[PDB]
């Protein structure tokens, strides 16, 4: 079903951490604001409402999360390990890492910036967008990637995870190393 | 069932709980902002007098939506409002419900009924507590079986 | 805490607010132009205990759909702005409003406060001020020294009688304010009200046109408190207060039995 | 609960209903044409606890045939339709029925309501209406604007005096209704009654013939309540209320002793 | 809470309004052209419980009925105060411009000689202006106002008063100052010559005394006081019953 | 405290003023060119609980 004004009141602690673990909710109110962390793991939610503002971290592991609307703000990280998301929207305010391990993700917006590690492990993504800048480590193990973008910035160590890299970026400033 | 009605600055009719009062049009009842005499009729009709108008210019502008459904088909929700058990069920406006103006309806809690229920719950709860201690006592005896 | 303990405590705090607002009404049982207040109760939210899913319409008549309340609270201290009775005095400087309307006085901080109290007087300079703290009345009305009497018309037109000339000379005109929602006004003490968002914008006009009340000289508005109503509601508030005390002790005795028996 | 607890609780509920009934009579100690109500008590059915077949006329004086009651209840609130005293008023448009008979008025729903209160007035069009909600009186009686006097005969003959013409002009006639069982009428407030199945079919007729009462002009029927009766009933009801409370307290102490000692 | 607490509270409120009208009648025992009022009681709605069991909700005063019976006459030597012998209200012009209808007849003249009320000074419609040359004022039984002028045989007519009668005088709205305002239930203002078609006749130098029955009001205070105290004892008894229970239960 | 208390107070003051007018006339029962006085009563405002009509 949906989340009402009083439905969410039963899933909030003293610090405004909303816990929806395995709750049979399919959507959240439009323009939703959560003071603390949001947990929607293992939920049938297919799309996040537009204007969602999270003061903490996002956790949607093993959930049905497939669509995210632009303009969403996350102060912490977005943990989506094992979700059903297919495409990442542009303009998401994210202050942590994007964990997309075990996801059907295919495309990423151009000039994407991740303030932490990016994990696209076991994803059918074909090509990292040009201008992609990562301030942490890069995980591409088990993915369909075989060609890197011409320019990318990975402040951490790039981990290949087994896939063969045929083309390397021309302009790459790496603070670490490259591991298979 | 809270008839502590009030009119905000915009003119919308609400109650003490801050709930918009519906009308015949199934929309929140909005009254003209500069009114001078508001009277609620016996049948729920709202008659008002405009600011500075003569007493013979009273007019009816709305009618409070009064519903009389089957009581057994209603449940109290999380916010104290009774709603239909079956969802997506329209609320038909009954024409038999009448309102007695100038009075407030309080609760119907029978305090003595609560008190006698309280003392019975204490006794049943304290005989079940004795049962828990009795089960614990019986288990310690069985521990002596394996002492050899 | 055992949730049953705090549920009963909210009932005790709700009645304490009821007792507080009911003693204030009887304290101001002789204040001129005082409006009584009543404490309005409403129940708190109900929470689903046996079904965290949050669907209260599935099996509400079953143990799985059980919902337990969180107590009661006082949601507002509603002012009852009914007109009061008339007190006929001999002073010529106190006034009254017949029906809707509020007098206007200027506060020291600059903004104006609205009052039903009509007990006025004159200062050393002669301006019409309140009989208490001495805040001037808007608009300013200065009485000449040579004046021998004050006449305030039904429309607030203030005129004084001066010897050596017939006809009264007009020295000012009172003007009262009405509100869409006078119950939303903020009481600040000293028989003064401050406008708020819920009250609406002030509606100023001559006292006697556009539905406004009329100014009556040598007359005062009695307090609208019903001393019998306060005593009856006082009786109920005590008994409800005692009943919530009984259950708290009942929960205490049950919990004391648990750790004494087990 | 325990069988002893609920038996006493029914007595407390029955006395609560009884007090609310006699509280209503004292509140309506001045309303015109009011009929007092008395609460009728009945004992609940008896249970053959020791008999597995529910046969009683064998050993009613032995432990086998023991039967235990379930308490008491208020079976009805009987309206006593005793004729009240007369209040001689000077207003010529209020009237009274001497004897059996009810006035008939037209409710907003179209159905005809019956009343004993005879405080009537005129509306903007001259129709005779009640002095409260304003419902018209059946049959419709319209007073001409040029009438200087209104005279209502003992048979409802409404005649008026008009200048420029001797002899009074009859503008209508009232009719009253009698019921086989007036106690079965449904009280709906406003000093109004509605016919029911247990009341009987309405019997309209001329007020003064066929056993109907007579219409008395400029008179009113006082309420038949006895303030002394209500005070004596309050004494009995309050004492019985306290007696059942001690029984409930006695059972609570008895059961508390069991789980404290054992 | 306990239903008897608030059912008896209605009786306390009903009698309090009843006493307020009785005191108002006694206060206006000397007002000219005052109509006494009585409080109209009616029972509240009856609730159906335990389901043929009816419980009342108390009582209330639903209306304040004004009895427009013509009062006695006071013979006065003043030439400007008059009376309506029958049905009819003097029509005066309020400051708002609308017409208020009064039965008080104490009139006088303003600075310009227009016939006005002896209180707030509201003019009487239609305007009657007494010339300065007049030496006496005569008001005919049909509203004809004439003045005696020196040096001229025959009284010259300076106006004719008209009165208004309402089908339902009790439906008029009292606003103080012996003034009424027409309402929806009052009817339509029926204006005409004061003395034709049911209208009363103007009687000069006479005043219509108050019609209150001071003896009745004193007896009405007796029954109102006792019933008020009778209802208070139920609240006291219910209070001691609830105190006993939670002390015992 | 009570509506009847305030209503009857206005009645007492009205008759207190009325008596002072009568006492003045009898005091000036021999004054040359003295015109007698009469107090004019009027009812105060009426509180509008239910609008007639």
């Amino acid at each position: 079903y949906e989340l009402d004004y009083y439905s969410k009141f039963g899933h909030t602690d003293n610090y405004g951490n909303l816990d929806l673990r395995n709750k049979p909710y399919t959507q959240l109110p439009s323009g939703f604001v959560v003071k603390g962390n949001l947990n929607i793991s293992q939920t049938p939610i297919k799309k996040l409402p537009k204007g969602l503002d999270v003061g903490g971290s996002l956790e949607a592991t093993n959930s049905a999360l497939k669509t995210i609307r632009s303009g969403t703000k996350i102060k912490g990280y977005a943990n989506l390990l094992g979700s059903k998301i297919e495409s990442w929207p542009r303009g998401i305010k994210l202050g942590g890492y994007l964990n997309l391990t075990d996801t059907p993700l295919k495309t990423l917006p151009a000039k994407l910036r991740v303030k932490g590690d990016l994990s696209v492990i076991r994803t059918p993504i074909s090509a990292l967008p040009e201008g992609l800048v990562v301030d942490g480590n890069l995980y591409i193990g088990g993915s369909a990637l075989q060609v890197f973008p011409d320019t990318m910035t990975v402040k951490g160590n790039i981990f290949l995870g087994g896939n063969k890299i045929t083309k390397w970026p021309s302009n790459l400033t790496l603070g670490g190393a490259v591991a298979p | 069932r809270n008839g502590n009605l009030k009119v905000d600055q915009n003119g919308m009719l609400t109650n003490a709980s801050g709930h918009l009062v519906l009308g015949e049009n199934d929309a929140p009842i909005t009254l003209p902002i500069p009114l001078s005499k508001i009277e609620i009729g016996r049948d729920g009709t709202i008659s008002v007098l405009p600011q500075g108008a003569p007493a013979e210019e009273f007019q009816a502008v709305d009618r409070i939506k009064l519903v009389k459904p089957n009581d057994q088909s209603l449940f109290k929700d999380t916010n104290g409002l009774f709603r239909h058990k079956t969802p997506n069920q329209p609320y038909e406006a009954d024409a038999t419900v009448s309102l007695q103006t100038g009075a407030i309806e309080g609760s119907n809690v029978n305090a003595v009924g609560e008190m006698t229920a309280l003392i019975d719950l204490q006794r049943q709860f304290e005989m079940q507590v004795k049962m828990m201690s009795t089960a614990e006592e019986m288990d310690k005896s069985s521990d002596s079986l394996l002492r050899m | 805490m055992h949730p049953a303990l705090w549920v009963s405590k909210t009932g005790l705090d709700a009645q304490q607010t009821n007792i507080a607002t009911i003693s204030n009404n009887l304290a101001n049982a002789s204040t001129v132009g005082y409006k009584k207040s009543r404490a309005v109760f409403e129940d708190l939210f109900y929470q689903n205990i046996n079904q965290p899913g949050g669907q209260s319409s599935q099996n509400t008549e079953l143990p799985s759909g059980l919902m337990l309340g969180a107590g009661s609270k006082v949601v507002a201290t509603q002012k009852v702005h009914t007109h009061g009775n008339a007190q006929t005095t001999t002073n010529a400087l106190d006034m009254m409003v017949e029906g809707d309307g509020f007098f206007q006085v200027t506060l020291p901080d600059g903004n104006i406060g609205y009052t039903r109290n009509g007990q006025f007087t004159l200062n050393g300079e002669g301006t019409l001020v309140t009989s208490g703290s001495g805040y001037p009345v808007e608009p300013e009305i200065v009485i000449p020294e040579d004046a021998i009497s004050i006449t305030v018309g039904t429309d607030g037109e203030v005129s004084v009688r001066v010897r050596g000339q017939q006809d009264n000379q007009v020295v000012g005109q009172l003007t009262i304010t009405d509100f869409v929602n006078p119950g939303g006004l903020e009481p600040i003490g000293q028989n003064l009200y401050l406008p708020t968002g819920a009250s609406g914008d002030p509606q100023e006009g001559v006292p006697g046109l556009d539905g406004l009340g009329e100014i009556r000289q040598s007359m005062l508005e009695a307090s609208n408190v019903n001393v019998t109503e306060e005593l009856v509601n006082m009786i109920e508030a005590q008994r409800v207060y005692e009943m919530n005390s009984k259950v708290i002790s009942s929960v205490d005795k049950m919990m004391s039995f648990v750790n004494q028996q087990l």
